[PDB]
């Protein structure tokens, strides 16, 4: 039973209508900071901090305590992208720019030793392996018919 | 292996305060391969979504 | 910082009935009340037969459930795989292909009796 | 000293380190007042509802409702074409698009041309 | 809003829980927590409130340059390899109202012992709704704290779900 | 390895190519050089279903050991004298691989001094 | 098809010469009869089609969809029980009367010889779908839905009705089977680039095409349960069904003008599976996800390969049973908390442990996992468009997991988590929900058992 | 007995005789004698008693045969009548070659199990009769498209042996 | 001791 003034509306235009959107939604008039008007489709719907879910308190109430959320409060315009299974925004030990400099610099590291290691591979002190019967040509598929060119190995 | 780690477990006893590492932590946050891709590509796909593909 | 003059006794209040709840939970000694129920003269058997320890004859009940097991788990369903590969499975063309067996320099075939020549000496050596 | 946090979108800045968790003014402290004043009231209405014991059914929420409706039926109401929603819908919208057709069109016409001249491999390709 | 008493507190606690994940050892640990301790004791009558102010912004940067990685963490408090693990085993109390008569008779006594607390609530309910409606300022409450039954044989208001809520290990 | 060293930090061209072995003929220094014999036929190896890496010449005595083994059964301790057997054979093999290792790296270090001093002298 | 025409019109006189209190009985109890005997349309030939008079013929392409739309009849009737419970008794009965005679149509649809014939019930459907959404719809945008549905239809219909006749006139009959034998090739000219799209857009529209689609998100969630069940399941394959015909006379042309129509079924999968990532409304989730599964379908009767029109035939029959059991399970949440919001009710798998059974069953076949005839379709469709090009294989295989990471989102926010603490009128699942969804599911898992009745003429 | 050897050829068998050198019990030849005594006996009495309750009932169904009937060379162009009794028949015989690949396939398929290790060399004759059958079945029946047909086939036919005429032609111009 | 476990209804 939402009637049209309950529900979102275009961009607030006079100070007034700030006003009656912040009290709308359940906020300080001083607080309802509303999207950039540029045309998005953002309308009158309250900016708030792009803060993940799981942020909020875990000890607090709440009324859905696996949504961390209260009964009348404003939802994020991103809620189902910041839930608690999902996008986490939370404040990290490391700087996220170290963060990213050490993994990069780790990934980029070891491919260069792999090139490094594969032009200059280690192997061991011995010529090619030897098998008898021309090399196995019959043995591995070789055409009966056309007979091989012959291969010899000598002891030593 | 065992020597090292058996002799530098044997320092953990030592009244001697920590000094955090950049490979400690490294080592601790997994290389922050989680905490990196687990954050950056679930926001980009799940914001192209939104504002792209939906709205 | 601690508990306002009201806030103990709210507690309290609630602490109070918050114990009681839980009391109330326990379930009296006849809960459930299960339906009539009626089992197997089988089933009787055991029950009364078993309560003495006697370990020479309580094997016997291990060995009653595992004999069961084999014959009902083990013995029909290999018969039933038997009798559906050797007169269904196998009566098809390649439906089971063997890899053939490994045939020595001085083995005897059993289909003909052939017998192949051994090897040529080797120049044994002690190593 | 150390290493000033640096924030991302995704590393929010500590409270405890946060600037603002300090410096208490009146307004600040006022600030709050009504925050709690506001989230009293509706921590009020919620459970005179919940917990009446002649309730059966689901307490609607006009938050919820103005979360849904903002999210899909409000937004073509207040969509104005400008530079920045044309650019990014051609952008993503046809873009991606004709990136796929050259990609698609000119390997197929590559190997359309080695059926031709007999130069593709088809030994065993009986299955298509 | 949090008093600087409470913010010092709380980073007196964590440091020590921090510093307990990095020493592990009990022994070492307790050497260095009291350590922490004393240089806690001498800011304590400190009545400067821009100096402590000081120290409070720069104990906490040091807090963070030092923090564990991974601190230890209880198992059902939350981040703890426990969190919500039973919360799929708990079931909202209203559920038993659509059980059916034959199931209900399994438990006579519970549910004959149910209805108490039925009758109970719709009659402490009235009161209940009286009692916040007039201490409720004119322009509603202005916090969330509830206040406790005035009279004998008077319910707190608002104490069903408080009550009633499902137990930590149900099933 | 340590070889490694002498090809890697040192000159390519003093040290044998496994990739290019053998790079002399093979005649070239043994008057009537002798040929290895393999003792097991096509057939025998063939009908044994030996894998193609073990077809080799140290084979005939690979299938001596498996022959036990299909009749030692269910004794899986012996016919431990047909291992030891045929893994001294395969080393021989193997030792002889090196022999042809160092007689190429010495062979390049040949062609090294000879051809240095007549284009020294030049 | 006579024996089935006749039984289906007299369903009409069943209900309404019937007790005021059987309605839903009898008409279910006849449908299902009606069910039972189509069986006998798999009397089907290696080498020629089922070719009954000169009107009706059916083949193995015409059979499953058949089947499946005679099944879904008395699924839709049990489906709207409970809410036309409290609505006046000939006005329910008007509405059985629209789902009738929507089958009715269908069926001569699927076996019409003459493709004039197809086309006047392939657009008579459009009535009986019509009033069902306007009329019995719960909303107001309802009305808006059907105005969508409807000329979206026809824009594309109408250009269809003037090839048809154009190609009559050409090449003197539209009898499929005469097709099959006078078709001529199709010369490259601006004249027949504008017969192939007339043959194809009205077809692509009803698929629908990523890009024509904007109709589905709003007939297939303002529609009541019944016509969301029939709209998704069946009316959404006459798109393809028609494709799968008309594209026997419209070669070699279809080899370049299939282009563009692949990249915007191929780039249109990836972004509406991405759409299902961020819906707040649960069954306008299951509804985007009915347009990434058929953007195969039109890929793989594109290409034109044997391998790809047997990988169409169980797509569509798989995805019918599939989106069809979605909705009903998304409905059977919205008879209770009346509301389509996917984040208002959680942890329904603590109330309704039964319930959440079919919902991982639901997920599992819609996330194509093996040997379901979900995945067959699927994995046939994959191995020919890599055919057509290798490329392909990495727009499929991100179609697979964002396919799966949706699927299973959906079951994770009802079924997982918490329980909402102010529901309190989650009443045990009945007998009739439970059975609705046994209902779809187990026929299509005992499909997979002997699939190659799915697999369309081309087996 | 039950198929014929000649379609699905299988080389005769050899098998080595027992040489144990070891006194221990081999298991095998035990639980050999226990499989054939309680579970192969019991399963052929079944068999048995099954088997001369069918030979009660006898009776028999027949292999269907259809006669050859003119193909699309020799339809008249827009003759429907005529078309569609060559283009059933080109069905059938596409069903049929579809099978004979497999038959090929299961030979080849058979042949690379039983020879073990051995199978690049003692298969050879399978694998050069599955590609001679593949190639002819990729020649007459690929590339045709979802919409196949007799006229399909034919002008594919056509337009190999055009080239083919030519090449000759071509390469004798030299 | 025996404690009363709450279940949704099983029977249907
Ligand atoms: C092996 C596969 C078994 C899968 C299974 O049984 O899962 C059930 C199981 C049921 O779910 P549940 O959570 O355990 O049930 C709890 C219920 O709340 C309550 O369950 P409950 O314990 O209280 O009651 C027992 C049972 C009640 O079941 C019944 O009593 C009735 C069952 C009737 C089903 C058959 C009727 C249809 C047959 C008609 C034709 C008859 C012709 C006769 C001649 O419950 C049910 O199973 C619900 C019915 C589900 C039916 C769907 C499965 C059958 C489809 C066929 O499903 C799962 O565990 C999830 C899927 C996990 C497996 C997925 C991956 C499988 C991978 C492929 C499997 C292998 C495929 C073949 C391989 C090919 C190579 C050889
Ligand atoms: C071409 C390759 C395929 C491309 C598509 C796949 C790339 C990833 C794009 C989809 C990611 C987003 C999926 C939808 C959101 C569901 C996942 C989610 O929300 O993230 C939460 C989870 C967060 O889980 P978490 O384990 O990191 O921590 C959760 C928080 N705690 C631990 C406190 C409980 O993140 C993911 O699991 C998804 C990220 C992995 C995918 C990115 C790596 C791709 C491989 C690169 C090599
Ligand atoms: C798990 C155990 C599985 C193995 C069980 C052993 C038996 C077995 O599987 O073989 C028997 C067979 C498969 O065995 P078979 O085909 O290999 O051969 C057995 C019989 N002989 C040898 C004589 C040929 O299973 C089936 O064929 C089941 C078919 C299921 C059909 C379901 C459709 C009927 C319902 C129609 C209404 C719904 C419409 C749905 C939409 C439209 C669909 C077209
Ligand atoms: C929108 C554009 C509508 C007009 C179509 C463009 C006309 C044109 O450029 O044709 C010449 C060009 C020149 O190539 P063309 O030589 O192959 O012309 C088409 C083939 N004939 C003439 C035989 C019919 O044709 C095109 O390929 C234009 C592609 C138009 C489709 C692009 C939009 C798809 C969405
Ligand atoms: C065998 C070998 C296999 C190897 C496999 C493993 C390979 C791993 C490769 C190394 C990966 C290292 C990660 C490097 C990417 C880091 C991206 C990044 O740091 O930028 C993210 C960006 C942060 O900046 P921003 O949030 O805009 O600043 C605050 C503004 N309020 O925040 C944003 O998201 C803004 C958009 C930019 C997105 C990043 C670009 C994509
Ligand atoms: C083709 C893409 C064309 C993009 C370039 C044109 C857009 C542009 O440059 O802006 C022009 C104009 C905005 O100019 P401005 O005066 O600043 O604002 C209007 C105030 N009345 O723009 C306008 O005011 C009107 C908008 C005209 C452009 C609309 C059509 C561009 C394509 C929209 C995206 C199409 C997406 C299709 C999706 C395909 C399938 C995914
Ligand atoms: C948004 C934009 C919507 C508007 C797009 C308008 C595109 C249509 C352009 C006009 C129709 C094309 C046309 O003029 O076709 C003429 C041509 C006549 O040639 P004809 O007489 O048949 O020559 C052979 C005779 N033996 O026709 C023929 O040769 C016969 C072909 C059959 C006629 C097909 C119907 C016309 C095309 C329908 C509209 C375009 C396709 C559908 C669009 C859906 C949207
Ligand atoms: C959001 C709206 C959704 C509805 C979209 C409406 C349907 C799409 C519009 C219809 C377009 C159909 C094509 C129109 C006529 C094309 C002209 C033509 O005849 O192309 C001939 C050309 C043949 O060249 P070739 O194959 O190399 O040589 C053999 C030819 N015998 O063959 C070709 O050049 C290949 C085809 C050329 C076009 C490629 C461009 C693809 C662009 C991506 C698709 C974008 C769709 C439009 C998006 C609008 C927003
Ligand atoms: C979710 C948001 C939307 C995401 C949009 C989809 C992602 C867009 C990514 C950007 C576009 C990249 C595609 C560029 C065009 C393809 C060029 C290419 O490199 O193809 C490689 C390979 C070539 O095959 P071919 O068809 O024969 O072409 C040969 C032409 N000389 O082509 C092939 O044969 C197919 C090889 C498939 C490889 C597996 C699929 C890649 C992803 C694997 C998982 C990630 C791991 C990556 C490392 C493994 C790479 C194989
Ligand atoms: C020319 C047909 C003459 C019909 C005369 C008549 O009066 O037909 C009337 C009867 C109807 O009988 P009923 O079952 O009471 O119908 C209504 C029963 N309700 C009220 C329970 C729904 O029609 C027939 O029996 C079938 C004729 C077609
Ligand atoms: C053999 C096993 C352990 C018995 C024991 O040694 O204690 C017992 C434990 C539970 C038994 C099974 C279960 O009771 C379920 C079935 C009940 C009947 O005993 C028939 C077979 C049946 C399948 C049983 C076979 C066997 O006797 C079981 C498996
Ligand atoms: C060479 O082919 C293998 C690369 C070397 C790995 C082993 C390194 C250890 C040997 C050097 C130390 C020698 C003294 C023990
Ligand atoms: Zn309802």
């Amino acid at each position: 039973h939402i009637t049209k003034d309950m529900l979102p509306g275009p961009y607030p235009k006079t100070p007034e209508e700030r006003a009656a959107a912040a009290k709308k939604y359940n906020m300080r008039v001083e607080d309802y900071e509303p999207y950039p008007d540029d045309g998005t489709g953002y309308g009158d719907y309250p900016k708030l901090p792009d803060r993940s879910q799981q942020e909020r308190d875990p000890w607090y109430d709440w009324d859905h305590p696996d949504l961390r959320l209260n009964w009348g409060e404003p939802m994020h315009w991103d809620l189902d992208m910041y839930i608690r299974n999902r996008v986490d925004t939370s404040p990290t030990p490391v700087n996220w720019n170290l963060m990213c400099k050490h993994l990069f610099g780790f990934v980029a590291f070891m491919l260069f030793m792999f090139w490094v290691g594969e032009t200059y591979p280690a192997y061991q002190p011995v010529g090619p392996k030897q098998y008898p019967y021309n090399n196995l040509y019959l043995e591995r598929g070789g055409d009966p018919n056309k007979e091989p060119e012959p291969v010899v190995h000598y002891e030593i | 292996g065992f020597i090292l780690a058996l002799e530098i477990s044997n320092m953990t006893k030592n009244l001697k305060y920590h000094y955090p590492s950049n490979a400690f932590k490294f080592s601790t946050l997994l290389g922050y391969f989680p905490t990196i891709m687990h954050r950056l590509a679930p926001y980009m796909n799940l914001s192209m979504s939104q504002k792209s593909a939906s709205s | 910082s601690g508990y306002t003059p009201e806030e103990k006794l709210r507690l309290q209040q609630l602490r109070e009935l918050r114990r009681r709840w839980l009391k109330d939970q326990e379930l009296s000694p006849r809960e459930p009340v299960l339906p009539p129920q009626r089992v197997s003269p089988v089933e009787r058997f055991w029950n009364k037969f078993l309560q003495d320890g006697a370990l020479w004859k309580n094997v016997i009940y291990k060995t009653y459930r595992h004999s069961i097991f084999a014959f009902t788990h083990v013995l029909i369903p290999v018969w039933i795989i038997h009798y559906y590969l050797k007169y269904h499975v196998t009566t098809k063309p390649y439906t089971i292909v063997e890899k053939k067996p490994r045939i020595f320099p001085g083995d005897t075939i059993l289909e003909t009796g052939e017998v192949i020549p051994p090897m040529k000496e080797f120049p044994d050596q002690h190593h | 000293s150390f290493p000033k946090y640096e924030a991302s979108r995704l590393s929010s800045l500590p409270t405890t380190l946060d600037p603002a968790e300090y410096d208490i003014s009146s307004e600040t402290r006022k600030a709050q007042a009504e925050r709690l004043a506001i989230r009293s009231r509706l921590k009020r209405e919620y459970q005179l509802q919940y917990y009446d014991p002649s309730r059966r059914g689901v307490i609607e929420d006009p938050a919820l409702v103005r979360w849904t409706y903002a999210r899909s039926a409000n937004i073509y109401p207040n969509f104005r074409p400008n530079t920045k929603t044309s650019l990014l819908g051609a952008l993503f919208g046809i873009g991606p698009l004709v990136f796929w057709y050259y990609v698609f069109k000119t390997d197929r016409d590559r190997k359309e041309k080695l059926i031709q001249e007999g130069k593709l491999d088809r030994t065993f390709n009986i299955s298509y | 809003y949090l008093t600087h008493q409470q913010k010092v507190l709380r980073l007196y606690k964590r440091a020590l829980r921090h510093l307990e994940s990095w020493c592990i050892h009990r022994d070492k640990y307790r050497y260095f927590a009291c350590l922490l301790r004393a240089r806690f004791d001498e800011h304590k009558n400190e009545k400067d409130m821009v100096k402590a102010t000081q120290l409070l912004r720069e104990a906490e940067e040091e807090f963070w340059h030092g923090q564990h990685p991974q601190p230890y963490i209880f198992p059902e408090s939350p981040g703890g390899t426990s969190y919500e693990r039973y919360e799929c085993y708990k079931v909202p109390e209203w559920c038993l109202d659509d059980w059916h008569p034959s199931e209900k008779a399994m438990y006579p006594d519970y549910f004959a012992k149910r209805e108490q607390w039925k009758k109970l609530r719709r009659e402490s309910w009235e009161r209940e709704v009286k009692q916040l409606q007039e201490e409720t300022p004119v322009g509603g409450p202005r916090t969330e704290a509830l206040p406790p039954a005035r009279k004998q044989g008077d319910l707190p208001p608002l104490w069903w779900h408080i009550v009633t809520r499902p137990r930590e290990r149900p099933m | 390895g340590a070889h490694l060293a002498r090809r890697y930090l040192g000159d390519a061209s003093v040290e044998p190519d496994p990739l290019r072995m053998p790079t002399f003929p093979p005649d070239y220094g043994f008057p009537e050089r002798k040929e290895r014999e393999m003792v097991a036929t096509q057939q025998e190896m063939n009908d044994a279903q030996l894998v193609l890496q073990q077809r080799d010449y140290c084979a005939h005595y690979l299938i001596r050991f498996l022959k036990c083994k299909r009749d030692s059964f269910p004794n899986f301790l012996a016919c431990k004298h047909e291992r030891h057997d045929w893994d001294y054979c395969e080393h021989l093999d193997y030792v002889k691989r090196m022999k042809e290792f160092e007689r190429e790296r010495r062979l390049l270090q040949r062609k090294k001094r000879r051809e240095q001093r007549e284009a020294d002298m030049a | 098809m006579l024996k089935y025409i006749i039984p289906t019109i007299m369903l009409m006189p069943l209900t309404w010469l019937s007790k005021n209190n059987m309605i839903w009985v009898n008409s279910t109890a006849h449908s299902l009869l009606i069910s039972f005997t189509s069986l006998l349309l798999m009397n089907q030939f290696g080498d020629n089609s089922l070719n009954f008079s000169l009107l009706f013929f059916s083949d193995s392409l015409s059979t499953p969809l058949l089947i499946l739309t005679m099944w879904l009849l008395p699924l839709m009737l049990m489906a709207s029980q409970h809410h036309l419970s409290k609505e006046n008794l000939t006005r329910k009965k008007l509405f059985i009367t629209m789902l009738i005679s929507l089958q009715l149509f269908l069926i001569m649809t699927f076996t019409a010889m003459e493709l004039i014939l197809f086309y006047i019930l392939f657009e008579a459907t459009l009535v009986p779908t019509l009033i069902i959404i306007t009329r019995w719809g719960n909303q107001t945008e309802r009305l808006n839905a059907g105005l969508y549905f409807l000329f979206y239809t026809l824009a594309g219909s109408l250009p269809l009705l003037v090839a048809l006749i154009y190609i009559q006139n050409t090449v003197g009959s539209l009898n499929f089977l005469m097709l099959q034998y006078w078709v001529q090739p199709v010369h490259n000219s601006w004249s027949n680039v504008f017969m192939w799209l007339a043959c194809m857009m009205a077809f692509m529209v009803k698929m629908p095409l990523y890009g024509l689609h904007l109709w589905l998100p709003k007939a297939h969630v303002e529609a009541p349960i019944a016509g969301s069940m029939v709209l998704a399941a069946v009316l959404l394959k006459l798109g393809g069904y028609g494709m799968l015909r008309i594209t026997l006379i419209l070669n070699p042309m279809t080899d370049f003008m299939a282009y563009p129509f692949i990249m915007l079924s191929l780039w249109g999968m990836i972004m509406t599976s991405s759409i299902c990532l961020r819906q707040t409304d649960l069954k306008s989730l299951i509804a985007y996800s009915s347009v990434s599964h058929m953007a195969l379908v039109i890929v793989a009767i594109l290409i034109q390969t044997p391998w790809s029109y047997m990988g169409a035939t169980a797509l569509m029959i798989a995805h019918g049973l599939t989106s069809s059991m979605l909705f009903c399970l998304a409905n059977s949440n919205y008879e209770r908390i009346h509301s389509r919001t996917m984040i208002l009710a959680r942890g329904l798998q603590t109330l309704l442990p039964l319930m959440a059974t079919w919902w991982l069953l639901a997920s599992l076949t819609n996330l194509a996992l093996p040997p379901t005839i979900n995945l067959i379709g699927e994995l046939f469709v994959v191995m020919s468009t890599f055919s057509w090009s290798n490329i392909t294989i990495i727009l499929m295989g991100v179609n697979m997991v964002i396919t799966a990471l949706y699927s299973l989102y959906m079951l994770i926010m009802t079924q997982r988590g918490k329980y909402t603490y102010h529901i309190n009128n989650i009443s045990p699942s009945f007998t009739r929900e439970n059975a609705l969804m046994s209902l779809h599911i187990l026929p299509l898992l005992l499909l997979t058992l002997n699939p190659k009745i799915i697999l369309g003429p081309l087996y | 007995d039950s198929w014929d050897k000649d379609v699905y050829p299988e080389p005769p068998r050899r098998t080595p005789a027992p040489s144990p050198q070891t006194s221990l019990p081999n298991p095998i030849t035990y639980l050999t004698k226990a499989f054939d005594l309680l579970v192969d006996r019991p399963v052929t009495l079944v068999r048995e008693f099954i088997e001369r309750q069918h030979a009660k009932n006898k009776y028999y169904y027949y292999h269907r045969e259809f006669r050859r009937v003119p193909d699309i060379t020799e339809c008249q162009e827009k003759d429907v009548l005529c078309m569609f009794e060559a283009e059933m028949q080109w069905r059938r015989d596409y069903k049929v070659d579809q099978e004979i690949v497999n038959i090929i396939q299961e030979r080849l398929k058979a042949c690379q199990q039983r020879e073990g290790e051995s199978h690049r060399q003692n298969c050879a004759k399978e694998l050069e009769q599955f590609t001679q059958v593949v190639k002819a079945y990729q020649d007459r029946y690929h590339d045709l498209g979802a919409h196949y047909s007799a006229r399909k086939c034919l002008a594919k036919q056509k337009q190999r042996m055009l080239a083919e005429r030519k090449a000759a032609k071509e390469a004798a111009a030299a | 001791k025996r404690l009363f476990i709450i279940k949704p209804s099983g029977f249907y």
